[PDB]
RNA sequence: GAGAACAGAAAUCUCCAGUAGAACAAAAGGGUAAAAGCCCCCUUGAUUUUGAUUUUCAGUGUGAAUACAAACCAUGAAAGU
RNA sequence: GGUUGCGGCCAUAUCUACCAGAAAGCACCGUUUCCCGUCCGAUCAACUGUAGUUAAGCUGGUAAGAGCCUGACCGAGUAGUGUAGUGGGUGACCAUACGCGAAACUCAGGUGCUGCAAUCU
């Protein structure tokens, strides 16, 4: 069991600019689900990036930091 | 038109060349001496053909030249005229104004001899032309030089008489 | 002795390139090619050098032969206050700043096209460097041009490894050089040096500097003060024509050959 | 865990996405805020196992940089 | 203030692929002439007309823009906004015919009976065990030519008996791999008769 | 790189059929609109009838014929409340979508802008060597756009001429990290605060230090600021105050170069001191208190105010851009006299305190609890309003130039939009994929710039609220941008030992 | 050896097929007038134009092995041959090749009226943007002759195909419209080609997005007569306007693709 | 075609003329001359990896080949290739 | 009208020999510290327009020069080429109606037109 030396392991697999993200974020909030429709495939997509949604309120702040 | 000072024959380049025919330490030596006479490292010429009765390969090194242009080239002009005691002949001008000599021993020239040295000869080989010939030499708006301002064997003979006062043996 | 079969048969290249001073390999490229499909039309920074003069254009290649944008010439910097060495490094880079504000003040981007109904703000002006039949070699008065177009504020693509100060070894520039050839350190270098070990050749060279009592230390000064002005006012002031067209074509004929009729030359033969 | 891109004792095992000591995995790096020098977040790189999780429950994996 | 708005008997057509407007309106030939002065202004009120609407429409069609900033790859800049052409609509002979399917070849043909699946093609590099090294198993310094240059092989017992014994085995192999290429070079060949 | 999905069949049909054309109607009645300030809520004519297809500049114009200016307009912009802003007239921006019909009202409310405009930075212009260590400050002149102060960590500032793209003066006279780097608001002299507890003060034009630094604090220098110009009396020169991690505020006058006042009433390291218009100084610390000192009053603590869980990391006022930009303005003009200059600065500065009936300075403080509070300290000793809904601490705050919003970069990767008078939320800017260091206005107040820990900057329209351009280049993490005050450079620096400069 | 193979790989078939290249072809018997209608619409085709300069002995409607022959050669779908005679006066033949062999050939003869490129004068395009088109007459859409003209001219001068346009390439455009309407049994009218540059002002009526356009000529202004045709076969039609499909994904029954790319499946 | 010690018909150098008559692939009825020829510099990545897309292999079909596209990659001052 | 920069058409523009070119420009020409490249600052690179020259570069003219090019109501609707009325002719072959259609030869001529920008005694 051996692994050669490769440039292809340290490069970037997947990469996403900026118009994509902005239009998959964008996308997801107008999605109007039909029960009659089922998930055949789901596509991949950084969903920690895209899964951003304004909150009206911050959590409490961490007190044993300063006490 | 005689009068205007961009006619006169001044020297080009003097070029030095050394062919020894089979590569190595003599080829070597050779060029070791060529840089101690004009100050500066020669340069070898690769073979164009293959021969058997030459002993030549191909793509070889059968011969160095020197190119020097200036008082360098004026002082070393001056000694081979000094060596040749200011004879040349009618054939040794071409018909384009350039002339050369062949010199047996670079050890009349001055050189300290030294037994690791041996004896070389020398092709000196002067080209001469007037002001205004980078015209067809320059990268940008290249052009001919003009039927009237081209150097001639009759005009550089002139040139070398008034310069050296040397005469030039029919014969 | 060239022969009649090889008159016929000769085939002639292209005018300019008879008398070469157009790189048509060079030209194909720099007009008919396109990095994309968009269809968006290209200009041409052209910049050349005569042995006393520099000359700066924008160019668009046109069907009917090519038409010329805006233009600047090393003999306005007099007008900003440049007098000497109007081919130098710093006078590339003069007239460089020169054409970029000009371009810029005409245009309008810096103090009814179809893009102005689609997208609400102008465009950067892009233009590509065109050099011609010139060397590029690392410190070079046509990319001094470049960095001066650069800074007016032209959107010219360019990479800085040709800049004077860039090391060869390491793949970084030297700034401070790098000013030094903008306000023409090196001339004022040559110029102390020359002070200092052969006062012939300080006579012989700059002898216009000597006659106007300008020392070594005023290139940065006046540098600075032709950018100032330059950018202050960048408008193209024509030169005042003391004669009319009239008396130029008139004078100029005066002097050049006029035809001689066939009948004439008929006349003269027999 | 994105893939299993090469496990070194078998491409059979690599079609099967066995993870063993050695394995070449893409693992999902959104939120390690990688940018290229053209501007595209990097979401997707290549990690290789450097533990026994059969042994000790767990998969533990360097990322190739 | 001249107005855009073109009123028109006969509604115009339009292919945004290829920028082109079609209008089938009536068309007089008093007007168009060569008889006629006005000729000229006629053609290009219409031709006007037909800009206008074709303008309109492509003004009309959405647009693309951008975040990326000039330098990078793609040809559009931020401040570029571009519009979206649909695919056009008029058909064209194209200049040369679709590319036929290539038949299957033997190896193909036996491979799919087999059921033989491809070869993933990882790369070309192979560990040498007699070194600490990966070489190419083929081609530029590859690994199929180290016997031409393999200090010492052992003469075969099989070899003992014939008249190839004094030939280098160096030469044999080498002569072998050419006939083994040429080979594939001759069913190649014969694929493509067949 | 991953796609959006491809436009499927009936969509590219769809696409080919002929598309709509929005052409303004020309049997359009007339529409009833009532004028409204968005500042006091004055009423301008009451209701009065217009064309229906009123053009923004033709409403502009009655608008100030209405007010009686026309011989001198101002810009404004118009909004009509859902708040939709008129973009070209008032069909396409409210009749077209439908939301009013033409026999009901529309109230307009209008908004001064500024007469000039910014253009986005799209490109670099120019990646500067120099520094040994990495950039830490950053700072542009206010008379001039072509200086640009640079401190970092290799114990040296740098001035750049921003014309050339060149260094022009090297300043090292500290012994450890430069840690703030200041630009007096008369534009004669830089102020230098580094890790060894001391300042430097240098003239620019010879990169010259003068005389020798200003001792006393004990601990690393945290911020400056300087007393605004329409305060200091005419033939003086503004004073110097400084806070540091020891917890001390002190005041330098450096026509003497002594030290006056030491204020001492932190118990925490001061995160930041703030010398505001009104003869008043706000210093926030890490003792969760922002405290409101008097320069008039021998610098005593006028308040207290403690509303954070956390340290108060950052602090800005309403008026802070004009107080930094002195009697300059954005065309770079230079009074001739210190009267002149001083009221100019004064003019300045009222036009964006004296509004809405009384002058008010508001101020905004981030904190280490991922939030902010809005104050007005001369009325109230209460927040105004308290600003919620970062995940993450609070790194930047700014104020706009106008004074109208706020805006706050967070370790959440995000930066958020408020209302600047009363801190009601707006909108969210998304796209940093890291924390987001620090952010700057433009000086129309219509562009924003903001540097992040994903070696990227970005610029953003404010009215759009969107991301505008993204900027790439830097090889390590951005600490220091900033934005000229004629809007045409921005410089930043990090941890990559580069200037970087950008244009439109 | 690798550039032959490149050249081979660029002039083989393939999906998306290059922009057509024209060859400008003189006959036996040419003229200056031929000659300078040939270079402005080599210019206006450019940079996808070669140009021959010999004369070349040509009846397209006696052999065709000469234009298939240099159609092979040069790989130019498409062919402009220019000659003159007492019949056929500025006669150029406009041939169109699908796969190196003779498609469909069109012969229009030029008017004495023409105007060449420099008889206007005016500010022109810049070299190498697409230009619009506008085709005038109904028997565009319904008379196959000038069916024929269209779909030859769209092919002649469309250029690059993209779905990206930028607003500052839209420069000029060529009319190309019908000398009045006609009726069975009358001669063909002919068909009068103009090249017209925009120009946009303020309209102070469509907004600030809708411009009004305004018309320079440009030139030539040329009057083509149709002296000759030559129709394609019916299955060359078919095999030449057959789609690839391979490149688009294929359409399935209650399966499709939302914004964020998922695919759904819809029961009943 | 002229000039230069060995060096002559063929070794090496210089000047002028030199539509390619040299050298690369194809069998042009118009291939290439500030090159597509010769030399020098950089790259050894060229069997990269992503794809709801085309085609094909099941008992391991979110895998692999295969077509196409994109992101990259190399080089150049750049246009671009 | 001369010239300079970028061009289109690519010999009406090319080749060989003489003459003229006031001003401006172009070019030759001066130097080698800096950037850079060579055996050679010859080309390339840089500095000064400082010392000079219009001798060359370039443009124009001249030659019953070579080469090349344009109109023909010039050959000529001709040679040639494809059908045909049952046109004859058991025969090798011939006028005819309709289509497609050259060059050799002759007459008349010629040795650059032009777009953009700037400059000129």
């Amino acid at each position: 069991a051996r692994v050669q030396p490769d440039r292809r392991w340290f490069g970037n697999t997947r990469v996403i600019s900026q118009d994509a993200l902005q239009h998959f974020r964008s996308a997801l909030g107008e999605t109007q689900k039909d029960t009659y429709q089922v998930l055949l495939r789901r596509n991949k997509l950084p969903m920690s990036l895209l899964e951003e949604k304004d909150a009206d309120e911050s959590p409490k702040a961490r007190i044993l930091d300063t006490e | 038109k005689a009068q205007n000072p961009m006619r006169d024959l001044k020297i080009e380049k003097l070029v030095l060349n050394i062919s020894v025919g089979e590569s190595g330490d003599r080829l070597t030596r050779a060029s070791k001496v060529l840089e101690q006479l004009s100050g500066q490292t020669p340069v070898q010429s690769k073979a164009r053909y293959t021969v058997r009765t030459f002993g030549i390969r191909r793509n070889e090194k059968i011969a160095v030249h020197v190119t020097v242009r200036g008082p360098k080239a004026e002082e070393i002009l001056e000694r081979g005229l000094k060596v040749k005691e200011y004879q040349l002949r009618d054939r040794n001008f071409s018909a384009t104004g350039n002339f050369g000599f062949g010199i047996d021993e670079h050890i009349d020239l001055g050189i300290k001899y030294d037994p690791s040295i041996g004896i070389f000869g020398m092709d000196f080989y002067v080209v001469m032309n007037r002001p205004g010939a980078r015209v067809t030499r320059r990268k940008r708006c290249k052009g001919t030089v003009g039927n009237s301002h081209k150097t001639t064997k009759e005009d550089t003979v002139s040139w070398f008489k008034q310069k050296y006062d040397a005469d030039v043996l029919d014969k | 002795a060239k022969s009649s079969a090889y008159s016929s048969r000769f085939q002639t290249p292209f005018r300019r390139r008879r008398e070469g001073k157009t790189d048509y390999y060079q030209r194909k490229r720099l007009v008919t090619q396109h990095k994309a499909k968009y269809n968006t039309p290209k200009y041409r920074l052209v910049v050349r050098f005569t042995n006393k003069d520099i000359i700066c254009q924008i160019i668009s290649s046109t069907i009917t032969g090519d038409v010329v944008l805006a233009a600047a010439y090393s003999h306005e910097l007099p007008r900003y206050g440049i007098t000497h060495g109007l081919t130098n490094w710093a006078a590339a880079y003069a007239t460089g700043l020169l054409i970029a504000r000009r371009t810029l003040q005409k245009l309008g981007l810096d103090e009814y096209e179809l893009t102005e109904a689609v997208e609400d703000g102008p465009r950067p002006f892009k233009v590509f460097l065109d050099i011609g039949l010139q060397r590029t070699t690392t410190g070079a008065r046509v990319f001094g041009a470049l960095k001066g177009a650069s800074d007016g504020g032209l959107y010219v693509p360019h990479s800085e490894n040709r800049f004077p100060g860039w090391d060869f070894e390491t793949e970084e520039i030297d700034p401070e050089l790098l000013r030094s050839y903008i306000f023409g350190g090196h001339v004022s270098q040559y110029m102390e040096e020359l002070a200092d070990d052969d006062e012939e050749r300080f006579s012989e060279l700059f002898k216009g500097y000597l006659a106007d009592d300008i020392d070594a230390d005023s290139l940065e000064d006046i540098y600075t003060s032709a950018h100032e002005a330059i950018r202050a006012d960048p408008a193209f002031k024509p030169t005042e024509k003391k004669f009319t067209k009239e008396q130029y074509a008139a004078e100029s004929k005066k002097y050049r050959q006029t035809k001689l009729s066939k009948e004439e030359r008929a006349a003269r033969v027999a | 865990i994105l893939a299993v891109k090469k496990n070194p004792q078998s491409p059979m095992y690599t079609q099967l996405g066995v993870l063993t000591k050695g394995t070449i995995i893409e693992v999902n790096v959104s939120e390690l805020g990688m940018v290229t020098a053209g501007g595209k977040v990097v979401w997707g790189k290549y990690a290789q196992v450097t533990n026994e999780p059969d042994r000790d429950g767990c998969v533990n994996a360097v990322l190739l940089v | 203030n001249l107005p855009v708005t073109v009123e028109k008997p006969i509604p115009v057509v339009y292919d945004l692929g290829n920028l082109a407007a079609f209008d089938s309106n009536v068309l007089d030939k008093n007007d168009l002439d060569s008889s006629n002065a006005r000729r000229e202004e006629k053609i290009k009120s219409l031709t006007r007309d037909n800009v206008q609407l074709l303008i309109n429409q492509l003004l009309s069609l959405p647009m693309k823009t951008t975040t990326e900033s000039v330098g990078g790859t793609g040809g559009q800049s931020s401040v570029m906004t571009l519009l979206q052409l649909p695919d056009p609509t008029t058909d064209l002979p194209r200049e040369k015919p679709l590319p036929k399917a290539k038949a299957m070849t033997k190896w193909e043909k036996f491979a799919a009976k087999k059921g033989i699946k491809p070869k993933e093609r990882a790369g070309k590099m192979i560990y040498d065990e007699a070194s600490g090294e990966w070489v190419p198993k083929w081609g530029y310094k590859g690994a199929n030519k180290k016997l031409d240059d393999q200090w010492l092989v052992e003469v075969d017992d099989k070899v003992k008996g014939t008249d190839n014994e004094l030939i280098d085995p160096r030469t044999l192999n080498r002569a072998e791999r050419k006939r083994l290429v040429k080979k594939n070079e001759k069913q190649q060949r014969r694929n493509m008769k067949n | 790189s991953t796609l959006i999905p491809p436009p499927s069949k009936k969509q590219k049909k769809e696409a080919q059929l002929p598309r709509e054309v929005a052409i303004i109607p020309k049997d359009l009645p007339n529409v009833s609109i009532k004028f409204q300030a968005l500042d006091t809520g004055d009423n301008v004519g009451g209701a009065l009838r217009v064309p229906g297809a009123i053009s923004e500049k033709q409403l502009e114009e009655l608008l100030n014929q209405l007010n009686g200016t026309s011989d001198d307009p101002v810009p404004y912009t118009f909004s009509c409340t859902k708040t939709i802003d008129i973009t070209d007239n008032l069909y396409s921006s409210l009749i077209k979508p439908g939301y009013n019909s033409t026999e009901d009202q529309i109230t307009l409310l209008y908004t001064p802008r500024a007469v000039f405009k910014v253009k986005p930075v799209t490109r670099s212009s120019s990646a500067i060597a120099g520094h040994g260590s990495t950039i830490l400050c950053s700072a542009f002149a206010p008379h001039t756009s072509s200086r640009m102060v640079t401190g970092a960590g290799d114990n040296t500032a740098r001035i750049w001429d921003c014309d050339t793209q060149t260094p022009m003066h090297t300043l090292k006279g500290h012994y450890n990290w430069v840690l703030c780097v200041s630009w007096s608001p008369d534009g004669e002299v830089i102020a230098t605060g580094s890790m060894d507890n001391t300042i430097r003060l240098w003239d620019p034009k010879s990169g010259q230090c003068l005389g020798d630094a200003l001792r006393g604090h004990s601990k690393w220098i945290t911020s400056l600021s300087w007393e605004p110009i329409h305060l200091v009396k005419p033939g003086s020169k503004p004073r110097l105050a400084s806070s540091s991690k020891d917890g001390t505020i002190k005041i330098w006058d450096t026509v003497s170069r002594v030290c006056q006042y030491t204020m001492s009433g932190h118990t925490n390291s001061v995160s930041c001191v703030k010398w505001g218009g009104q003869g008043l100084l706000y210093s926030g610390s890490h003792d969760r208190t922002v405290r409101v000192w008097d320069i008039n009053s021998q610098g005593r603590c006028i308040n207290i105010l403690k509303s954070h869980a956390h340290w108060v990391n950052h602090l800005s006022l309403s008026t802070d851009y004009a107080l930094r930009i002195g009697a300059f303005d954005h065309t770079g003009k230079k009074p001739s006299t210190p009267e002149e200059a001083q009221k100019k600065a004064l003019e300045n500065y009222e036009k964006i305190c004296k509004k809405n009936g009384n002058s008010e300075e508001m101020m905004v403080t981030a904190s280490d609890d991922y939030t902010m509070f809005l104050w007005n300290p001369l009325k109230s000793t209460k927040p105004i309003a308290r600003m919620t809904g970062h995940q993450k601490l609070v790194n930047h705050v700014a104020f706009s130039p106008d004074g109208r919003y706020i805006v706050s970069a967070s370790f959440d990767n995000s930066i958020k939009l408020w209302d600047g008078r009363d801190g009601k939320f707006i909108s969210t800017f998304r796209g940093h994929v890291a924390s987001v260091y620090q952010v700057a206005w433009s000086s129309d107040c219509r562009l924003l710039v903001s540097c992040s820990k994903d070696t990227t900057l970005k610029v953003w329209d404010v009215r759009t609220r969107k991301l505008s351009v993204d900027l790439p280049g830097h090889k390590d993490e951005v600490y220091t941008v900033d934005w000229s005050v004629d809007g045409k450079r921005v410089c930043s620096g990090g941890k990559d030992k580069m200037v970087r400069l950008w244009t439109h | 050896n690798a550039r032959a193979k490149r050249a081979l790989v660029k002039r083989e078939a393939k999906l998306v097929e290059n922009v057509k290249q024209a060859l400008f072809i003189p006959g036996q018997s040419c003229n200056k007038n031929l000659h300078d209608i040939m270079v402005d619409l080599s210019a206006l085709k450019k940079p996808d134009m070669k140009r021959f300069n010999r004369k070349n002995d040509i009846h397209p409607f006696e052999d065709m092995s000469p234009l298939e022959f240099f159609s092979e050669k040069n790989d130019c779908s498409l062919m402009v041959l220019m000659t003159s005679s007492k019949k056929r006066k500025n006669n150029m033949t406009f041939i169109r090749t699908f796969g190196y062999k003779i498609y469909d050939m069109i012969e229009l003869m030029v008017a004495d009226n023409f105007k060449l490129l420099s008889d206007f004068k005016k500010l022109t395009f810049t070299v190498g943007l697409k230009p619009m088109f506008t085709f005038q007459g109904a028997a565009f859409d319904t008379h196959p002759v000038y069916k024929q003209i269209k779909s030859l001219f769209l092919d002649f001068f469309r250029g690059e195909s993209t779905d990206l346009q930028d607003v500052a390439g839209l420069q000029h455009v060529i009319s190309m419209t019908i000398q009045g309407d006609f009726q069975d049994g009358e001669p063909l009218p002919n068909v009068l080609f103009r090249v017209y540059k925009l120009k946009s002002y303020k309209s102070d009526q469509g907004g600030k997005r809708l411009p009004r356009i305004e018309l320079v000529e440009i030139g030539p202004r040329l009057d083509f007569k149709i002296g000759r045709i030559h129709t394609p076969s019916p299955d060359m039609v078919t095999e030449a306007h057959k789609k690839p499909k391979q490149l688009e994904m294929k359409t399935k029954k209650n399966v499709e693709l939302d914004i964020m790319g998922d695919k759904l499946g819809r029961i009943h």
